[PDB]
């Protein structure tokens, strides 16, 4: 009743081209990493270059799930734009009331899993999943948000 | 069948306690294409009379005819037939593994073949296999393999085998040591029979021998009825009156007569598959299972929920803040029922007066242990880190008044001893601990005893760490030497140290403690700190990778984690009245994460927000100088760390 | 004399592994000034008449007088007198402190008091007091405090502790299990007596009958005689052919006829000697014992340095720099003697081929590791870094070529198993370790058996972990459920590994293993990394806070010992060809180690030097990384070191 | 052979106005420190100073390999602030021969180390000591360095 405070989050997945329902109940770690950097990508010729807009834009996703779905998992036992739709909530410190919901959506996510969880002792499962943000050539994609704090 | 219910319950009881030893039978040995005894009897008849007996052999004839063969031709052709019919290797059967899967105390072998030896050797354990008088004496190991039928490792000779009529006539003297050790093994551990036939009934002779005067202290062994024909109530009545517990294979499930494999496997896998909880059924058995384990849990003062080792034999995982994640659950969810009974009000009234009282005590203890709700329904929770301390803060007059009285209970003496030791008055602490150890023997409360003992070694270790440089460093720092101890006390402590150690402290305590207080194993070694340090270093590198990247982490991925582990360690060895807070770089174990939590927020006071810092967390978590932080400062601070954190 | 020293050396060697049980005879009780039956029969005879019989009663009168008194007067008077006599409470005498000081395992007594139990009580060990036939069946520990005669815990009545000759007639019929366990303990452990003359015919007839069964395979127990007068040689030979080994205190010390307890003092003084390193004074016997210890592990070709102290019972603290220092050696300088012999060729010429056969053996691995001298006279040291692990050399084609080669011998089978595991596929690898466990005892090779236990364990751990990885994760990653293992293989391995945990893997092996292989056990449990990373994460901050203001020397600053242990434990598993060379523990170890190297180098590089900063170590190691380090970065490096340690 | 850096460094002491010689020698740690720190202790003055060169200085010095001595220890068993001298050998990278020595000495030193380690697992003695080099008010103090290799 002192300061062991903490919140929760929702993680929703989806497979494109059909209405497949895949989601994650809870994400404890939920380490979100965003990187912008550059080293050198300009020759420097043509007198007036007239343009430069390079910016390395990567979005990293990480969830831990114990709920895959057998509805399809069993059928597949005997890909798609895993596209991800994060869900969470926000609170106002002045009132501390449930009034706002925050959605985060990614329409093109390709999982980049590492096959090296080599460890001696048996853990509490905890199959941490890490994702990479993939983009097409056309336009848009990356992240989309919806605000639900209307009053 | 309720009968079968308490039989399996008691098999589960004998499963882990180490009270179980198996009596292997002839059925499994026959189940490996091993030529049965009756075929060798027929071969004997053929070589003797050239004719086979018409009709079933009598009970005596089976071992009787070989006497005729031995006497009329001689042991030449006896050993010849031994060579010819027992030099046949065979492939192993799964029954062997199923039996050994439960790790019995020993194995009693009524088979000539070494198949049991094969199973044991590929299992992983080496048993002191005994077959003769010479074999008992040289037994170095403590786990034994008992071949009452005998083996052939000494060669294919009839002397070493027990298949002669004179032998059962002279078994009482030829092989008596094995017999007496067999009787003891029967006595001191529970017995189950498998694959045993109906020709000689070792059960008959031995049951009669021990029933001879077995008055009231016997646990009747349990026999699985293997033949396809179903058991009769009269037969079961006769045997239970005789002293055996008979369970019919067909009493559970039925199949073909010759399908021994499916019958036996079904029975044994039924018995095995019960892990710890499959027959709880109704709510009345919900309360007692948690009762019998967590009733001792009311003894201790405060427990780290990281220290929740095997509350239910590693059945479930209890994480930091106090939620439950299923770890080894396959049967009844005996924690969800209790927690929802806590959630419900009307269903509480279903508990009787004693039941309701126990429920109230359990709910209070759950409040006092920081466990609130499961991750299934975990929401916005808040746990109280308000530290309860008297010496960690330093109200010295409080203990200086708390010492001047006469105690009533042993707990009072224990806490007084700890308080006085914290004061530096380490001399009379030994005499006090002596008073507890001496008077706390004729009583059933042993956790206090264990902690009392483990104080001694650690305090004396500190004292020995002191005296060496008291006659060393002593004149290096304050010039003048001093002698805070007399010679008699030094002689007594050296004498008690000479023949003492810490490695066998846990092994030195009774079985009941080892079951009820099994968590209390981790703290009384030294590498515990050594073993949580690596967890802290993994957390350190994860946090410092996070800072170097700048990765946002939602919820409880806080070095708080780290620092909440810091409070966990700063509370555990203190609330239990243990000197173990006062050790070597325990201090630096504080120090590393201390300066580290400075650096984390120090770099962290730069956050280059792009789009999500304000929306996700407006009025940011914020680093504030904690009161417990300040107590850490004023309880651990050296100077070099100040220097480097100053230049950093 | 040869016999007496031989006897005491037997007692010591049998005790070292813990196989000693001490017969508490009634002499110890009367050693505590406790009045004996001499007083107890008096009032019996007085109610009988009014005068004790002059002269010594035969073996029958002592048992028959209380019998007569009971059957004539009444059981009520019998129990009343038992109260009037057995209510005396007395303290302990130094005898009990000694007899417990011998560190026994089991205790059996015949004197009817409870003084030994309370002596244990103060001494603080746990024992199970068994005195009724119903006590055996509920054995609460593996240590048993048997009392064949029975105690007066449940009162002073006939069921209790009795000396009625009718009850002498009533043999085992009353207490069968007590006699059964008595025979067992007499049979398993080596037996010593104390506090008894020759007035128990019963025990000697038991022993004679026992020796009549075991024939010539009987372990002769030991006996102590307290007669001031000498016991004649013919009697000694009679007891020798009887099967009893007598140790006579009279040949040891000289005293008066009424000295009494001071003879027992002396006999415990004789027992208490318990040591091995106190008999090393001869120059040759130094190397004799050294060889007798080091020899068994020739199959292994390398051992770790800071590990090496575990063999030598911590007598010397092995600094990883290749130099050794004394840690617990209270005797002769056998390592000082060996090191002074190493540098002297003339002393090397003063030895025969008897020691040369062991010098040849030592040479190979001793110089393979590179131990030079002690830490006192040592000058400039230097270690040799080289890797013959072809698997570390990343040339899989040659290992495939070697795999296609046929079999030669057990060691070669072990190597081939290592390379099969190196390819990644595991089926035939597990089959190979299976066959090698089958036939390992044929060659009776000790260390490789346990190494193969660890092998199959970590192989299975890797297979199951990868399975959990493909378990889920695989379908999303690779699109198709790739099943690289037959379901039969999984079924077999899961049915043969239901319960196996590694903790007892060092508990179920023959007791002759550990006495020669104490060091190597540390590779079984989860402590594969705990002993290592602790010093790593200690020195990390050690140098990081050493920083750039001092603690300055050319070749003792920073990673000096770090390279030593780094390339000492680098090839440990990497040259013995053990398996988890791909485990996050070694990811961890290499990444940390390499970071410390680069950090010391580049903190030297750019440090500000006023006048004395560069006066010390006016040369730099610069971290000239070698091919081995590059391969480490290829294998177990994710940040690979610049990936974060260039932003940082 | 391959890659390890190796030298030796000894630790020697003495007593001021005395011939007492009792201390650890040849400490592999022999650790030392130097620091100059400044703070806001001159934020305000009569607006006419010359200079003071305050320069708060700090000197740690820790040595640890035990076995101090037994003779003077026994004599003292029944506040001159002692005196300390240090010796370090510098090798020429071009030639790598014993040609140069470095002499270090401090007039005043105060051994002020914590007196409670009490480690659970009994170490091989290991009584680590630390020292603070004091300075008087007269002159000199700190380090007097003599350079060898007068060839």
């Amino acid at each position: 009743m002192k300061t062991v405070i903490q919140d929760t989050a929702d993680v929703y997945f989806k497979r494109k081209s059909d209405g497949k329902l895949v989601f994650t109940a809870e994400a404890q770690t939920a380490s979100f990493s965003q990187a912008i950097s550059e080293e050198k990508l300009r020759g420097g010729i043509g007198n007036k270059p007239l343009y430069i807009l390079k910016s390395e834009k990567e979005i990293n996703l990480t969830v831990k799930n114990a709920f895959f779905d057998l509805e399809w998992l069993a059928m597949t036992q005997g890909s798609e734009r895993y596209e991800v739709e994060y869900r969470t909530i926000a609170y106002n410190p002045d009132t501390e009331e449930v009034y706002s919901d925050i959605y985060i959506q990614f329409p093109n996510v390709s999982p980049s899993g590492e096959f090296e969880m080599s460890l001696e002792n048996g853990n509490a499962l905890a199959p941490e999943i890490k994702f990479e943000a993939l983009a097409d050539t056309d336009t848009d994609e990356m992240a989309v948000v919806i605000e639900a704090s209307r009053d | 069948d309720n009968n079968v219910v308490e039989c399996i319950k008691e098999i589960t009881e004998s499963s882990r306690n180490g009270k179980l030893v198996f009596f292997v039978g002839a059925g499994v040995s026959t189940l490996s294409d091993y030529p049965q005894w009756w075929r060798l009897v027929d071969k004997y008849h053929e070589e003797l009379y050239g004719s086979p007996k018409k009709g079933n052999y009598s009970s005596d004839e089976y071992l009787r005819i070989p006497q005729i063969f031995y006497n009329v031709k001689g042991e030449m052709a006896f050993d010849g037939i031994l060579k010819d019919f027992f030099q046949v290797d065979k492939p192993t059967n799964p029954i062997h593994d199923k039996i050994l899967a439960m790790n019995p105390a020993h194995v009693i072998t009524t088979n000539y073949d070494n198949l049991i030896d094969t199973a044991c050797w590929k299992r992983g354990k080496y048993f002191s296999v005994i077959s003769a008088e010479e074999d008992v004496a040289n037994a170095t190991s403590s786990r034994y393999l008992l071949k009452v039928a005998g083996d052939f490792r000494k060669g294919f000779k009839g002397e070493n085998v027990v298949l002669k009529e004179d032998d059962y006539l002279n078994y009482d003297q030829n092989y008596p040591l094995i017999s007496n050790l067999m009787k003891t093994i029967i006595a001191t551990h529970t017995i189950v029979f498998i694959g045993y036939g109906l020709g000689d009934y070792n059960i008959n002779m031995l049951l009669n021998w021990v029933r001879k005067l077995q008055k009231d202290s016997f646990h009747k062994p349990f026999f699985i009825r293997t033949d396809p024909s179903p058991i009769e109530n009269e037969t079961l009545i006769y045997y239970e009156n005789k002293g055996l517990r008979i369970i019919d294979a067909a009493s559970l499930i039925d199949s073909n007569e010759y399908d021994y494999l499916e019958r036996y496997s079904a029975v044994m896998d039924l018995l095995i598959e019960s892990q710890e909880n499959k027959f709880i059924t109704k709510d009345d058995e919900v309360i007692d299972y948690i009762y019998g384990k967590i009733s001792p849990l009311f003894a201790l003062q405060y427990i780290r929920k990281i220290d929740l080792k095997h509350v239910f034999e590693y059945d479930y995982h209890f994480e930091v803040n106090g939620t439950v994640v299923r770890h080894k659950n396959k049967g009844f969810g005996y924690m969800e029922r209790f927690f929802e009974l806590k959630e419900s009000c009307d269903e509480r009234s279903k508990l009787s007066k004693k039941q309701y009282e126990r429920f109230n005590a359990l709910f209070n203890f759950f409040e006092k242990n920081g466990v609130i709700c499961m991750a299934k329904d975990a929401g916005t929770l808040n746990t109280s880190i308000e530290i309860n301390s008297l010496a960690y803060h330093g109200k010295y007059d409080v203990m200086k008044k708390f010492i001047e009285e006469q105690s009533v209970s042993i707990e009072d003496d224990y806490k007084k001893a700890f308080f006085l030791a914290c004061l530096g008055r380490w001399e009379e602490s030994y005499d006090l601990y002596s008073n507890i150890i001496l008077n706390s023997i004729d009583e059933s409360n042993g956790c206090v005893y264990y902690l009392s003992q483990i104080n001694r070694y650690r305090i004396y270790q500190s004292i020995t760490q002191a005296v060496t440089q008291f006659n060393g460093l002593g004149l290096l720092t304050f010039g003048r030497h001093y002698k805070p101890f007399t010679d008699e006390f030094l002689a007594r402590i050296e004498r008690e140290m000479t023949n003492f150690n810490i490695d066998d402290l846990f092994n030195g305590m009774p079985f009941e403690f080892q079951k009820k207080y099994k968590i209390l194993e981790f703290l009384s070694d030294n590498q515990f700190l050594y073993d949580d340090t690596v967890k802290l270093f993994e957390l350190t590198n994860k946090v410092r990778s996070e800072m170097s990247e700048g990765s946002y982490s939602f919820g409880m991925s806080s070095d708080i984690v780290v620092l909440l582990r810091l409070y966990d360690n700063l509370r555990f060895l203190y609330e239990n009245c243990l000197w173990s807070v006062s050790f070597h770089e325990f201090h630096q174990y504080i120090r590393n994460s201390m300066s580290l939590l400075i650096e984390k927020a120090e770099y962290e006071r730069t956050r280059d927000i792009d789009e999500l810092g304000f929306s996700f967390f407006g009025k940011k978590s914020g680093f504030f100088m904690e009161y417990y932080d300040f107590v850490n400062i004023s309880r651990h601070f050296k100077i070099d760390d100040i220097k480097n954190l100053e230049r950093s």
